[PDB]
């Protein structure tokens, strides 16, 4: 199990 | 849609504040416009005015006269300002339903027994009231029980979503419909009622349904019929358990069951015959009112098994004698009448066979009345059911994750709850053991007490008949003192046999005043080690995992509702998801090491320290016993000391 | 279509509305990591500009980072914001908020529970420990900076933050005043000067109140608050300006409305007055703080209850402490002395060994303790608790006053409640009380009259010796003499003997089931669980909290809407008619009903130490006739 | 009771 990739901050 | 309102001219209420949406009606919250205060209101939808509104209203009228706790009250009919329809003025219960009740993850397995003898009590007197005002109510299903919480803080549930061709010429396949209008009605007969009333004791006691076919019930339409009809007279669950395999039956409740073996007792009858095909041999509402209001005035004593660590309540009348009691003690303990000994605060409990229930000494779950056998019993324990966490469906997936939270909260919910109670047995054990020592120190005072008591009048004897021979052979005969008499000299040697054999009387005595003394043999040294403690505060260490959990799995609900999340938020929401596993195994397998290790320790050293107190309280009887066989052995010896 | 309300660093970012804390020079955020998408808190310094070169102040915070210690809030990283390249230290995100936000709340307008104090007691002395070993200490700390955690085991952790780590011949005679003498006499106060923010906070923290108020509010009246703190004589701990403009009241003990226990209070009340003190001397340095702290906290609690004064007792005794001194802290607060203390402990009496460790004492709460009786008459106290009144309800529609008043009357029932709960814990420790002593007594009683028998076998056998047909027709050397003295007081001891058991019957009348001792006033007077008059004042006191919630959340908004003024106006007369109701049951149902309980025990008490003076007298007449009859028994 | 000042609560706001 997995698929968390990490914040970003251009939400868009 | 949004700020929408509908009105009438005294109440005014929000689209969007919705309540209830039926096939029928819809509810919403109101308020009444010059006081503020809140009622609900149903508004009907455009497919209820199918049926002529002068006996609408008559069957509304019926129903506003209805006044009775248990019953949500009706206050108005009024009509809607702009539209003209009519709309119910109800009583606003703002805490749900039981519905919203066993959604909790806390009743995931089940109501606590306290809140579901509320949920019994309450239904039973809502129908009865409804009964009793000529209507009938077959619909009863926990999502139409109303909660309110009564003044005292106890819940309230309340009632509520009830009401008040030329045949020559037809073709052969409409002539079927013109035939099974009349004689398809397999009618009612009146127990009918009871089936929803039946399920929903089943379900607010286990937290599932009775009868389930594998895939839902609702999936598979067709194996649900079978199960229904083709339950076994006192059968009270069927369970598919297989993709597709045979169906299991059982007249128990469930191990993951936490009501007591004595409500169980009381309760699973009143299912077994509330759940049955045909009107013969299923109860009526007279028999179902009685039998269960039957259980409702009864009171609950609780006593503790040291022999067996393990709990029980008493279910028995304020008026039933003591006899009553001690029979209940055996149905549940299989210790027999005469083999009771009843402990509480400390000192022994004495039964007069007259005294009544009500006067009993006031007992709680943490205050009870021990009981102990004199004879051996094995230790049972708390028997509870072993649950652990659901797979995690690595997916990503709102509703199934939503889903997969809400069971791994109610599974560290339930072990959460047991280890409670693991630690009640632990600490009632204690409790008990520590009383039960200081009880045979009153047993081994007393028995010094008569010793001391035959000691001295055999010593007063004894130095009587010896002093008649300093002067019988000293003062006048003078011959050798050894020669002996007829009627004395056989008593005399009686005399000698008990003082001398009295003194091993007391070495043996003082073996079980060393052994019961405070660093003695039988020391609850184990009780202090071998155990968890309040200390140990492994309850709250539990507590702070699955508020965790719960956390989680409220924020995964909302998470369903908005349906699909932005970019950051699933981000999170699939790091919480390892978060919420990371934290349910954490207290899972805390459960197991800490909590029933430590517990199964504890069990298995009371079973030893068990077996070696019946033994010494075996002991100390055969003494006490020979102090009174000494006692009516120098009661005849005695008065021959006259001269 | 819009960005500016999202902050970042290379590892972090935060919402500018998720905003924990403001202050002058920064302000902090909940922020994530955003490779894992923990939570940290992010104090991001927009306005760092000070009188203190960055250079100063940044060499401190890589001081601060490497505190690593359990009341401290770790500083983690020192970050640069992506875009302003302003300084932010990221740093544990503590979700409970603040001792601020507790002592906010209205369950603690009169102090924290006991078991709550504590905690904030030793981690707060905890933290400013460790600091002082780091070398630093900040003289600053105030509930607004003491984080609160909740520790793996469901504890409060307070943890501390936000604390630092490191002409003139041709100007005016006023420039002159303080550029060269008046800016100059900064005395730069040390040592002493931390320990008064703490004593304050303490004290905040046990009542509730701050210690110094000058009847307007410490801040609307500036001045009157300097002329409290530099007057405050040597042991005082508050001084309040009660009406307006009036002397200022000085006290050195808590008040009445602090529920904290009358054995830690003893404890407490030294360490404050020793640490609100205003000069370098006589006041406490550090090292005395801390010991004497830490002798606080290393102490265990034993709980007594006095069955005669009606009060429940915490006993602050050491582990190592001996049972003597434990009679010795019993006296101080139940003034029965050390040879009077009889104790009782589950249904049975309890013997203090003189010389056992308090470590070994039986395990006791508060629920379960050691009772505590005397032979000697003791006039009932009760409860001491403060009789605390609704505000005045002002009728006007204020959203600020409404605010104020909601969160004061949410506080009184509180108070109420948690009052009436105390009412209902010394009524039914009372009852398993007397229960258990009657029970004692018939002990002493079977006692008694087992000798009694045990001693009448031992007369009448005796007599059979010197009294027989053996012992004594005309004789004037058949014993007739001066043995017949003693067959004379052996016949007046086994017929005063008689008596003995009349009057030995007669107590057992009364301690008999339906006997003139009976405790049939206990199971009828006063209030009972059954009752549920704590969850019925509970259901009243959730509908005045909610309500204070939302008219806090009015008082936010300012100014409300058509409907929802409506709607606030009619939830401020529900809250008064609760508030009402709530405090009238309270007065007439559980005060009420208690005080007749308590009347009806100190009546029943007269009547048992009457009869335990009886039985007492009847024992040792007892041991009297077994001393005069053990005297004949050895004859020749 | 003293509390004062309640209206009636609106549907229409013109
Ligand atoms: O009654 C129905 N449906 C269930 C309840 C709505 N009915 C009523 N509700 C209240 N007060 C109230 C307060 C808070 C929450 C709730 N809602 C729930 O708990 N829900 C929603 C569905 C199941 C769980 C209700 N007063 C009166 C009624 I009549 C209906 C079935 C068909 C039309 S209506
Ligand atoms: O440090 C300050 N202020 C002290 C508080 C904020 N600071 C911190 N907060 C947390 N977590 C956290 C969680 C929930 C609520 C809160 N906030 C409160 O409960 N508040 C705000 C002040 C009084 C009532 C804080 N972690 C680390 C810190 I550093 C400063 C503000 C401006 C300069 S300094």
């Amino acid at each position: 199990m997995e698929k968390p990739l990490p914040l970003r901050t251009d939400f868009s | 849609l949004d700020g929408i309102c509908q009105s009438t001219s005294n109440h005014l209420w929000l689209l969007s504040d919705i309540l209830g949406q039926g096939a029928t009606a819809n509810v919403f919250r109101g308020r009444h416009k010059k006081t503020g205060d809140l009622y609900a209101v149903k508004v009907f939808n455009n497919i209820s005015f199918l049926r002529p509104v002068d006996v609408q209203m008559r069957e509304f009228e019926v129903l506003k006269k209805l006044n009775h706790k248990n019953i949500v009250k009706l206050f108005a009919i009024e009509e809607e300002t702009t539209t003209r329809h009519k709309v119910l003025i109800m009583e606003f219960c703002p805490c749900g339903s039981l519905y919203t009740v066993l959604e909790e993850p806390s009743n995931a397995y089940g109501l606590p027994e306290s809140e579901f003898l509320i949920v019994l009590r309450d239904v039973v007197g809502g129908m009865n009231h409804l009964r009793e005002n000529g209507i009938v109510h077959r619909d009863i299903k926990p999502g139409n029980i109303m909660r309110v919480i009564g003044e005292d803080g106890q819940s309230v549930y309340k009632l509520t979503d009830f009401g008040a061709g030329t045949e020559e010429y037809l073709h052969p396949d409409m002539y079927e419909r013109a035939v099974l209008r009349k004689d398809h009605q397999k009618k009612y007969g009146a127990t009918v009622d009871l089936w929803s009333v039946g399920v929903t004791f089943y379900h607010a006691a286990t937290g599932s349904l009775p009868f389930r076919p594998f895939e839902g019930p609702r999936r598979n339409k067709e194996v649900m019929y079978k199960i229904i009809t083709g339950k076994p007279s006192g059968a009270i669950s069927g369970v598919q358990k297989a993709e597709n395999g045979p169906i299991d039956w059982s007249g128990d409740m469930p191990l993951s069951c936490s009501l007591s073996q004595g409500l169980q007792a009381l309760l699973t009858p009143v299912l077994a015959n509330i759940l049955e095909a045909d009107q013969e041999k299923c109860w009526g509402f007279d028999q179902f009112f009685a039998e269960t209001s039957d259980v409702l005035h009864r009171m609950v004593i609780h006593v503790f098994s040291l022999q067996h660590m393990t709990a029980h309540k008493i279910y028995i009348h304020s008026y039933n004698t003591a006899a009553v009691f001690h029979e209940l003690v055996y149905k549940q303990t299989k210790i027999v009448s005469s083999n009771q000994e009843l402990i509480y605060e400390g000192r022994r409990l004495v039964l007069e066979l007259g005294r009544l229930a009500q006067h009993f000494p006031k007992t709680t779950e943490e205050n009870p009345i021990f009981v102990t056998s004199r004879e051996q019993l094995n230790t049972v324990g708390l028997r509870y059911e072993k649950i652990s966490l659901p797979k995690i469906h690595p997916r990503y997936d709102l509703d199934g994750d939503a889903s997969m939270a809400k069971a791994v909260t109610g599974v560290v919910c339930y072990a959460c709850r047991t280890a409670s109670t693991l630690l009640l047995y632990q600490e009632l054990m204690r409790k008990g053991v520590r009383w039960l020592v200081e009880l045979v120190k009153d047993d081994y005072n007393e028995t010094v007490h008569k010793k001391t008591e035959v000691v001295i009048t055999l010593d007063f004897c004894i130095r009587n008949i010896e002093k008649t021979v300093k002067v019988y052979e000293k003062l006048m005969k003078v011959n050798l003192e050894a020669a002996e008499l007829g009627e004395i000299s056989d008593i005399h040697t009686k005399l000698l046999r008990l003082s001398s054999s009295q003194g091993t009387i007391e070495s043996s005595l003082q073996d079980i005043s060393s052994r019961l003394s405070p660093g003695g043999l039988l020391a609850d040294t184990w009780a202090h080690q071998e155990g968890t403690h309040p200390r140990d505060r492994n309850v709250e260490k539990l507590q702070v995992l699955l508020n965790c959990i719960t956390e989680i799995y409220y924020q995964f609900k909302k998470d369903k509702a908005e349906r699909r999340l932005a970019y950051n938020e699933e981000q999170i929401h699939k790091f919480d998801k390892q978060k919420l596993y990371y934290h349910a195994t954490k207290a899972m397998s805390h459960f197991s090491e800490e909590c029933v290790r430590k517990y199964e320790a504890f069990k298995d050293k009371s079973e030893e320290w068990m077996r070696k107190m019946l033994h010494l309280r075996k002991q100390l009887l055969s003494l006490t016993n020979q102090c009174f066989d000494i006692e009516e052995e120098v009661s005849k010896y005695q008065d021959y000391t006259n001269e």
